[PDB]
């Protein structure tokens, strides 16, 4: 029932600023944040050697298309390495992020690992020496973060251990962020993975982010300086019953008022398996769905920003223009879609 | 494995 | 990881539509639910004798105050006794409620009993039959509930203990309203008595409701058709220290943003130890607070619109109207605050 | 991290003095705590209306039965009317068991209510002015009590909203109990009702009593004035996969260690559905588990007790000895059964 | 409510194995796993410079003593750099360790690491690859971890928050070690740090190991596969009350007797800051206690192993038969009172 | 009137026993 | 290289055996 | 006793 406070009032309005700067009206997230084997099987999928400079080039692609996408992307995270390549006439990537009006993020987990005693469940490892890492982040250019935890719906999962184990690491992750003004993006990423209906998705992402926010709690977590990385309520990959994207929007923003305090500065939502148009339609429909929204509901997209781009550059660089185009396409479609305006004794002891 | 591109 | 449901969308819905009325704008609740002991200090302290016909008649003298209080007066909560009383007219005391577009409360609780093991903590009792009464409660006219929990800030509390046991038994009595179609108001009340500061209350403020709304998940609890009855965010009453309503507006604010779902309906505030004006001014600055404020912040006040009235009354039965007008007065006031307007091998096993 | 003792030492000797006296070496509970339309049922299958004084003889038969009862009963459960119910000699119940060195114990709970949004699972009732009723009881002779929740193996069953709320209010009760001079019997009763095997009822025992144990230990229970009441580890009674006793025994014994802390005074199994002389022969295994057992394991048995003595009695006066014999033999089998000094396919055509 | 096996019984039966040779009837830990610095600091006290051939001779001279210490010594506990190092004869270290009969252990923890928002409380870090650590450690010989949480009673701690993540990551690791056939030793050091009573330590283990055990429950941990580490419970070093050796044996086995499931193979005690005699009295006041004690009542000593040892060395080669004889009556000595079988006013001026 | 000791599901041994 | 079993605070015995 | 009405 004691204060000792994590924060001082200039900690809180550092952090604060950070996070409503990435959520801004008609902005959201670029997720370049692919690990090297990630990146090296895009490569592949576009006949491309996975050289660290193709990777290098790719990532200068995305970050130089044109001042366009500068009202579209209030954050661009990435991984390790591209923290520290540079741009053909010299310019460390953060720098030409920032150039842009970007915030720069950086992915700091180290994976999953599986759960002993679970029907294939995971956790999220990367604690270790992580405040010297953020410190270090900081210094290099970046001011958010992201960790994704990863949960599945089946038959006895989430497990009652998977959602506390989980939401406890995700605090733990926060908690080092926030000690070294760095906005943590809590990312409980429950995959569309199986049959299920649109409901038992609702029911689980109910009971995730319930735990999620007390986790928070426990663990004394300023929200206004925190972000959040869901999926969307949607069916499972094998379900056979089909729905409107409206009933998407109902089902993400009845979970989300239910479960998500007004004080979370925003929401900026994964694609998991959906296509560039869908992800983008879909978020228009949340951003119109007729309920008192009180944070941003944006895009954290990765696939949903990059796959026309990646394809139509198909490793040749003078299909540099023609894949910057795409990625523009859908910078300027998923900024309309998150303003609601997209239109495709013993005893004595 | 990328979930986000590997559906 | 498995939806039973609890409610129909029937149920939902008739829950829902409840919450709102109380919770209108312009609206707040009238607290009239004091037991036979408290209402004999109240008779004690203005000379009159505690029988049942001045409770009665003083309770009667509330009902039916004139039609000014109509839009002021969403709910009113009544104790046991007054359920089943009558006005000189013949009508019943709900059919009075009702008919100046009141819906009517009941409050179910049965008292604070100890926390053994505690430094004079205390859970609530009252859940057995529970089912029953809240059955034959709504067949006699009452659509709300009431519960009461107590918590006190001290050296050691409130303690992990009375936190956990508050929030279930909060959630359990919330559990059995539902399925009843009597909406529960959740009153997690943290008492102002200590010398703590603004800080310290804040905190425990949002430790508690952090802890409510986990159990509220845990329990299958439909948030749209609940209300919460909390203290607002203020020092201890022996806290030396002087603070401004903007203040206590801004750390009460604070304290819901951080913990409170938005698909909670309303907040409904106790007074604690304020005065009639206090209590109005105070609720004004939580309506004009500059941050978003995504439910319905108003009243549930017992002494705060009574006091006046029953000084006023007297025990006299010639001071009706002048004790009814000051009732009035307060009403008036209060429905002004809540909207931001008011000026004053075993290894096989 | 801070103490505010629920219990003075004094309180703390005077509960587990009694507990230790209810599981004394030899001794073990005979439930007597039927309800008034269960008994009416036992009555009806022995061709007996049901009276309040066929009641008060049917268990008077039981609580006067001769002395070789007294070194096998270390506790008697009664419900509130047999409570206040006299012997023929106008000696009140509890002064019989008393007399015979039994300690008196009482059903408190108030029954099983739905949990909302589960599938059929429910809590238990009955705290409501629990602290005035334990606190008459003490006065009435009664220094133990019997609170049961109820437990369901199933698809999504027991759900952690079931295991948390049952262990919660097994931990309110347990504690006001205390605050009365009352022993709590703490009864987590996972049935053995379905389809599941062994390692399921073992695993589902295991998380069952963690979070019991977890409970008592936030509501500041002490342990040692406390019993646990739990059915046996065993397969569902509608699994086809056989055991033997020494199986059951292991499964028990090893759910147990991994749960129940040593300073637990005793743990007095249910009978689960077994025959009389089954749920000896399981008890017995139990008691010669080559694990170390550092709780007393004894018997809490009803029907187990009881089933023979009922119907040689068949309501007739005359039928008193021949029926109090049947319960005598069956307290004494259970008496060896609890120090394993205890020495003595089949398909049933109504399961098709 | 659904069982999927963290471990097979091959698995089960190896763990089990490991944990009951560490502490096997008059059988402990030597705890020699100081760090770099720590030992330098070690060997400073003594005057000797801080090579890595002092820190090799000196773990050799406590590895290599005579025969008498193997009846003793169930397991040592190395640091990483120990565990690579070899004897004179050209044996690795856990090699030396074996052939004495000694089970190999290994620290693989990375530190405390301070909780936001809490009165200077810490958590542990050390999860990140500890998989792969283990089967690398296993292959080059340990069978056995340690891992160590810190928690301190003041005013407002141990907070809710430290209790939980403390037993959250103990769980976590214990889970790691299991999967890679290393016994975890489960380490919830409460520091004697402080001026709180006997009473007030009691409650503090008491809360700590309840939230432990329900942990190591909720993650899947084999029990018989794991060992505790806990502080007796004392007084804090800064308290002027005065208790006798017995009333810390009973306030320490009161505490396990509340808290620690029988299935828990081992509790090795840390010393806590005791003189090496006085940690020898308390160890075996702990086996005297006359309660129940369903568990291996050992040492994990460091220092309280150690303190003669290094003095009578001081660095010198001619001093090693002394030496190794100043560790061989500290492991007799310990031996004996992990069996309850060891015979052999005060105010510090420093104090003030 | 339920009573699980006397009413509820029963083990073979009880069937066997009772035949 | 603070070590607990080495640095920490320490009990009277400790004191008086080593005075 | 009353702890909206007695203070």
């Amino acid at each position: 029932p004691h204060s000792h406070p994590a924060l001082t009032p200039e900690q809180k309005k550092e952090l604060s600023d950070i996070a409503h700067r990435i959520v801004a009206p008609g902005k959201g997230i670029l997720a370049a944040d692919e690990s090297t084997g990630s990146i090296a099987k895009r490569l592949q999928s576009i006949g491309t050697e996975n050289t660290e400079e193709n990777r290098r080039f790719y990532r200068q692609l995305l970050l130089t298309a044109d001042d366009r996408v500068n009202p579209c992307i209030g954050g661009v995270i990435l991984f390790h390495e591209t923290l520290y390549q540079k741009a053909d006439d010299g310019r460390p990537f953060p720098q030409v992020i920032k150039s842009k009006g970007g915030v720069v993020g950086i992915k700091v987990d180290k994976g999953v690992v599986p759960l002993a005693g679970t029907n294939g469940e995971t956790t999220t490892q990367g604690l270790d020496g992580l405040s010297e890492r953020c410190a270090q982040y900081k210094k290099d250019g970046a001011d958010f973060a992201k960790w994704r935890c990863v949960l599945k719906i089946g038959e006895h999962t989430p497990s009652a251990l998977a959602i506390m184990e989980n939401a406890n690491v995700l605090a733990r992750y926060a908690s080092i962020c926030q000690q070294n003004g760095i906005v943590p993006i809590v990312e409980p990423e429950i995959l569309p993975d199986g049959d299920h209906d649109l409901k038992r998705c609702q029911y689980v992402t109910e009971k995730v982010l319930a735990a999620v926010y007390k986790a928070l709690s426990d663990h004394h977590i300023y929200l206004e300086g925190t972000l959040l990385k869901p999926n969307m309520v949607t069916p499972g990959h094998a379900c056979t019953q089909k729905y409107s994207h409206e009933e998407i929007a109902m089902a993400t923003v009845t979970a989300l008022r239910r479960t998500v305090p007004p004080a979370v500065t925003g929401v900026t939502f994964l694609s998991g398996g959906q296509s560039e148009e869908e992800a983008s339609i879909n978020l228009n429909a949340i951003n119109k769905c007729p309920l008192l929204k009180p944070w941003a509901l944006t895009f954290s997209y990765g696939r949903a920003l990059q796959a026309s781009a990646l394809k139509a550059w198909g490793g040749k660089k003078e299909n540099l223009k023609a894949a910057q185009e795409e990625y523009v396409k859908r910078a300027l479609a998923n900024s309309l879609a998150c303003q609601g305006k997209y239109t495709p004794s013993n005893h004595a002891y | 494995w990328d979930e986000d591109w590997d559906g």
